[PDB]
């Protein structure tokens, strides 16, 4: 992440991150709803540094440092392009919108009144057209990837020291191969538990509760379509294994 | 320090996600309770052994069953939770949590735990479950309910008030450094 939005997402709760003489000025009903729709933006921002690891550290050092075979990158790391675009634009709308809220004379207090639209418009359409698509697609790759990296960890020498070289930093602590891959399949079903809880708190006006109510149905019916279309992917197996299941 | 992944399981009203943000932060939150939890390695040292232990937790996916299970490759140890102010999330263990549980992960252990302990000797909770002709959990409740379902063993914990939550989590390491 840039060390901007970092700074800005340093605390743990909108309560630490805005001047205590701002807070004061707010509601306790407006404090709990923008404590959770910070710690969407926060998660959310964390989820996209997440996909910069696994397409800048892991596979682009990769390509540019392993004599791997070809088809073994985009292997270990399926869709992580696509999944990249598909987050990087979604975190921008946040933060921007987050940025037009900010007072003037300010870099850190703002209350962000409308997130429902935001989140209607992510989960439907043509984005939500491809945010089934790609989690359809990695979520089906998932097991593929975690054997072919576990494959080669185990028997190529330059490959074992590569990663035991980019994972040594105490940042990458949580952020192996195989920990990113599983931190963004769990990303999808993060969404409903952190609108349910927004929407707890957006009664204040009727149209934001309206929004926010046929926002977290949107979601719900995007992650039941990826659920019903995944099917994993296994190397070697015969068609036959397939045709019978 | 060898590397260890250990997996949460339970009903969403168990407590699970609680649980792991209280050991990972040894605090319960004073200004904000985290609606999720994203993963955590924690460095733990039981029995003069060094262990890296990475959490990862299951809420969120309980309604999608092609989703959940990729939580539970390499899983080295299964927390399988239900809250004693909850009845209903126990009764959800032996014919749901533990099939599933055993079919992906054989083999590994599995300790049952029963959180929210401070709920049992609780006013507002034991009139609430009365309505519905309930009670909370009792011990030896949950003890049987480990034994019949081939549990390593039975713990129980409150996150609200951190007891017992780091001896649980001492114990599920334990259980993933054995053969
Ligand atoms: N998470 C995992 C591995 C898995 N998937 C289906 C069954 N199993 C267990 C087995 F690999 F067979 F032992």
């Amino acid at each position: 992440s840039m060390e901007m939005d970092e700074k800005d997402f340093a605390a743990d709760s909108w309560s630490l991150a805005v001047d205590s003489s701002f807070l004061q000025q707010h509601k306790k009903e407006v404090m709990k709803q923008q404590d959770v729709i910070y710690e969407l933006i926060q998660t959310e921002l964390h989820h996209v540094r997440t996909l910069k690891i696994m397409t800048r550290l892991f596979r682009t050092g990769m390509l540019e440092e392993l004599h791997l075979e070809p088809g073994v990158v985009q292997g270990l790391f399926p869709c992580v392009d696509e999944l990249s675009d598909i987050h990087t634009r979604f975190l921008s709308q946040l933060l921007e919108r987050r940025r037009q809220a900010l007072c003037p004379g300010s870099t850190r207090n703002f209350v962000i009144h409308r997130l429902g639209d935001l989140l209607i418009s992510q989960f439907s359409g043509p984005s939500a057209e491809q945010m089934c698509k790609t989690y359809s697609e990695f979520c089906s790759r998932h097991s593929k990837a975690l054997k072919l990296y576990k494959e080669l960890y185990a028997r190529d020498k330059r490959f074992q020291q590569f990663i035991r070289k980019v994972t040594r930093p105490a940042v990458l602590k949580r952020h192996g191969v195989q920990e990113c891959i599983l931190l963004v399949t769990q990303r999808i079903t993060k969404y409903p538990l952190l609108i349910s809880r927004i929407l707890q708190h957006s009664h204040g006006i009727e149209e934001e509760r309206q929004d926010l109510t046929t926002a977290l149905g949107l979601v719900k019916e995007l992650l039941s379509n990826v659920d019903e279309g995944i099917y994993q992917l296994e190397k070697g197996a015969r068609l036959q294994e397939i045709y019978n299941r | 320090a060898i590397r260890k992944k250990l997996v949460i399981v339970g009903d969403g009203a168990c407590g699970k996600t609680c649980l792991l943000i209280v050991f990972s932060k040894d605090q319960f939150p004073e200004v904000y309770v985290p609606t999720v939890f994203e993963n955590y390695v924690a460095d733990i040292e039981v029995d003069g052994k060094q262990v890296e232990l990475a959490l990862w937790d299951t809420a969120g996916q309980e309604d999608y069953d092609r989703l959940r299970p990729l939580s539970y490759p390499d899983t080295d140890v299964i927390l399988m939770c239900f809250s004693i102010d909850s009845p209903d999330s126990l009764e959800n263990i032996p014919e749901k949590w533990t099939p599933e549980v055993k079919h992906f992960c054989p083999n590994v252990p599995i300790i049952l735990v029963g959180n929210k302990k401070d709920l049992r000797n609780d006013e507002h909770t034991r009139r609430e479950l009365a309505k519905m002709k309930q009670e909370p959990v009792k011990p030896e409740e949950g003890r049987d309910m480990a034994n019949r379902i081939g549990a390593f063993g039975y713990m129980e914990c409150s996150a609200k008030t951190k007891d017992g939550v780091r001896e649980v989590f001492e114990m599920a390491t334990r259980a993933a450094l054995q053969a």
